[PDB]
């Protein structure tokens, strides 16, 4: 399938084509992209969560942002 | 930032 991990299961989680932290597929308009790895994450799933979707150019996630 | 999925 797309995804060989999940063969594309909906009912199925999925970390690696779905949010990163929680394989959820839902809410996608609440999934960014990370500019470094491309992997996604819910808004909400993030440490600390996000009540909103970020306006700047580029997002980071945990793994790939710089020491703050 | 990128969303797997976006209003526009
Ligand atoms: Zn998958
Ligand atoms: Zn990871
Ligand atoms: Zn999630
Ligand atoms: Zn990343």
């Amino acid at each position: 399938p797309s995804c060989k991990h999940c063969k594309d299961d909906v009912n199925r989680l999925c970390r690696v084509c779905a949010c990163h932290l929680c394989g959820g597929r839902q809410d996608p308009d609440k999934q960014l992209m990370c500019d470094e790895c491309d992997m996604a994450f819910h808004i909400y799933c993030l440490d600390p969560p996000l009540s909103s979707v970020p306006s700047e150019d580029e997002w980071y996630c945990p793994e790939c942002r710089n020491d703050a | 930032a990128r969303t797997k999925q976006t209003a526009r």
